[PDB]
């Protein structure tokens, strides 16, 4: 049963990442993982509202790029206005539920907000560059493009949400409704949550860095500058972002925290390695959808496809998964700079001795 | 649409993918070098009736801007991008003509002297193409490279 | 069935508050309620860091006031750190699944991270005048007055999360469960709501602004200074929470969103005026519990109990239920400092003609 401030007085300090008797009371005075609770900090001093920064010049910008390039930055925008557009809600309903410490809790919420804001920027740009809000923003709802992964990594979510509704709504065994049973099983769903995190992990370090590239290509180029400055303070707070989704994974992965997750991460080892290197894929073909008419002076289908590779294969090094895609150099490094801190004695004396 | 001024003088469309395929040719067998940044460093500025050779110009330099310590390659994948330039703006084609034939043509045009045409016959001029390995010029690092040039 | 991204392409502009497929898109493009949207706004203008204002002066304070005066501080404060730790939670468990428009989304993340900063400025405070925080916390879940009023309002959320977790994860009319019947009816919902946010209006208009009184207090005292700072803006940031509550309510009431609502409020005006007017006594009560062992040079129980009244008279005047309580003259005017706007001619000409 889920309760908005659970009854008994539960020492967090032990209280597993998730699984744990309800937060009964919002405190700061302590911590059992520390990181969470910067992870805050960092964020709440990172804050910044999208009218801040300036979109005159970038209207003008639109209205010159070619066609092969106004699809180029179109298309790409409507792929992350999706990709927050959900992780806003989905952090909140998925994960709430299941927080049992109060750290974690506060970043959940926080970690929400975030996304929030670069939903709301998102359209302060559109309205910007474009003429109708509408038109572009019912694309990114029905689109072939779009719908292809954006029910994928979705899904895991909707998920987790059935799955860990029946924990609490139910007990654990077998249930039967209208000739169907239906089984809770706590480790069932202890699997629910580690690879629907695993899958979050991607879509805000792989997915979402892949689609700044493209944004901040067209800033080494002097073009939709507001965008690039915008995208750029995205990026940032999103670092802290897949940060957190590794601590979350690592902490679960050990033991430390829960034995049981210990050994889910054994036989689950494969099947996470399995969607991180296939939805790694389906951003390669993305690229296509923006080549397709034409090349860009700063990169094509070609060099953005090199990077999800270098990108990927790291990315995954961290959070202990096997390495896949081939070793490479930064095949564009220039995309740092939008990762980093955004905005005369004469003697006859020494002389008599020598012996020439 | 968009227009461009290949070095044989008549027009062509805009191919940005020409472009990448070349760098390529010189990314090829080599580390550290992003083929997108050569492009993003050259700032190339496009206009129309804009001659190809000038294009190929521009990342030649880039190229050669990107040559750090840290990217001890670069070095080379310029002198690649450049070894093309020079053989193909003196034999019309990438491909330099056959010993003899090249020896004469130069002769009567007052560059190279015919006191060769006279210590050699055909034969031992065609004998000694075999020796010429014009691939020795992909052995190049353009600081020696751009010497050659002048 | 509750879905992160809703597949269809279903136009905002008609979902109604609550009950709708889920929100697609996050976009701000447009709005059916600009209401919300404002909120939105004018909150995250209003965005501030619990650190920023100092509290040193605030520890000796703490230390030199009298004891039935110390345990009136430290209590009350008690009572508010509650409130908050779960209302944080509380509007995105509960209200989420059922959000159907964009604007309101948004608002409702909003609204409860804002909530957060309120948890985190209460331990910033505590550490300052308390010599150990978690002896202040541990008995703000364990405590006689506390847990009191703790389940009553906390119960109208965990009811909302069953409830409607029952119409999504099943059907309607009766599914067996065990040899148990459990009937989900969407009128059922739509009641499970109606009744469980106007438990907000008065936790956010009259339950808290009550607990305000109190800190303001000390503050026309010359005591106490930080927490009078960080209260105001408290009060501040709360004004909109409230306001968001009413105007949910009054479009929910009126029909000209949810038409089946409409009748849902008058077979639940009664039970409605029930929990404002017997809620708003509990609060009677908690003064005795600071004023039992002395009064305040500010105010006592006396004083205390007519704001209530004086308050929810007019709180609910606005909601549109009937009012209860007797008319009275804001027995405390000095409260709102706290709440506005927080950081020679001669001529024988005209004589000649008068005549005496
Ligand atoms: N249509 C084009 N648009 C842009 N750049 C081009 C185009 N065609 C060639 N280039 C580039 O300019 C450079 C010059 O190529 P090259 O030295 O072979 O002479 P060319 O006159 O361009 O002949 P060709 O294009 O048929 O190979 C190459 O680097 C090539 O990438």
């Amino acid at each position: 049963a889920y309760t908005t401030f659970s009854q008994t007085k539960n020492d967090q300090l032990k209280e597993p990442m998730f699984f744990g008797q309800p937060v009964n009371v919002a405190r700061y005075d302590q911590q059992k993982y520390d990181i969470f609770e910067k992870l805050i900090e960092k964020q709440l001093s990172f804050f910044w509202r999208p009218e801040e920064v300036d979109v005159s010049r970038d209207r003008i910008d639109y209205q010159a790029l070619p066609e092969h390039e106004k699809h180029i930055f179109i298309s790409n925008l409507k792929y992350q206005t999706l990709l927050d557009s959900i992780q806003g809600r989905s952090p909140n309903v998925a994960l709430l539920p299941l927080i049992s410490i109060p750290e974690l809790e506060t970043w959940v919420e926080t970690w929400a907000f975030s996304e929030t804001i670069h939903s709301r920027s998102y359209t302060h740009i559109i309205r910007n560059i474009v003429n109708d809000p509408s038109v572009v923003f019912d694309d990114i709802v029905t689109n072939e493009q779009i719908q292809k992964r954006a029910e994928g990594i979705s899904s895991y979510y909707d998920e987790l949400i059935e799955m860990t509704s029946y924990w609490h709504l139910l007990g654990e065994g077998t249930h039967t409704v209208n000739g169907k049973t239906v089984t809770v099983s706590l480790r069932e769903l202890k699997k629910k949550l580690y690879l629907c995190l695993m899958s979050v992990n991607a879509l805000e370090a792989i997915r979402f860095y892949v689609s700044f590239a493209c944004s901040f290509a067209f800033a080494e180029r002097e073009l939709m500058e507001g965008n690039a400055k915008i995208i750029r303070l995205i990026a940032r707070d999103e670092a802290l972002h897949l940060t957190g989704t590794q601590h979350m994974l690592n902490l679960l992965r050990s033991g430390a925290d829960d034995p049981e997750m210990a050994e889910i991460a054994e036989e689950c080892k494969q099947e996470c390695y399995d969607l991180f290197v296939q939805a790694a894929q389906q951003e390669k073909d993305w690229a296509d959808y923006l080549f397709r008419d034409g090349s860009m002076i700063g990169l094509n289908k070609d060099i953005l496809c090199q990077y999800v590779e270098y990108i990927t294969n790291i990315r995954m090094q961290a959070v202990g998964l096997d390495l896949p895609f081939q070793t490479r150099s930064n095949p564009i490094p220039w995309i740092n700079t939008w990762l980093v801190s955004d905005n005369s004695e004469v003697d006859t004396d020494d002389l008599s001795n020598f012996q020439l | 649409n968009l227009l461009v001024t290949k070095r044989d003088g008549s027009t062509e469309r805009i191919n940005l993918d020409k472009i990448h395929r070349v760098l390529d040719w010189a990314a090829e067998g080599l580390h550290n070098v992003s083929i997108s940044q050569v492009e993003l460093r050259s700032h190339i500025q496009f206009y129309d009736g804009i001659k190809t050779s000038d294009i190929h110009e521009t990342i030649i330099k880039a190229a050669a801007d990107l040559i750090s310590r840290d990217a001890p390659d670069y070095q080379y994948l310029a002198a690649r991008l450049a070894i093309f330039h020079l053989r193909k703006k003196a034999y019309g084609q990438f491909e330099p003509p056959a010993l003899y034939d090249h020896v004469v043509k130069m002769v009567e045009m007052g560059k190279y002297d015919n006191h060769l045409l006279e210590d050699y016959t055909e034969e031992e001029f065609k004998q000694m193409d075999t020796f010429i390995d014009h691939d020795r010029d992909m052995t190049f690092s353009y600081a020696a490279v751009k010497q050659l040039e002048g």
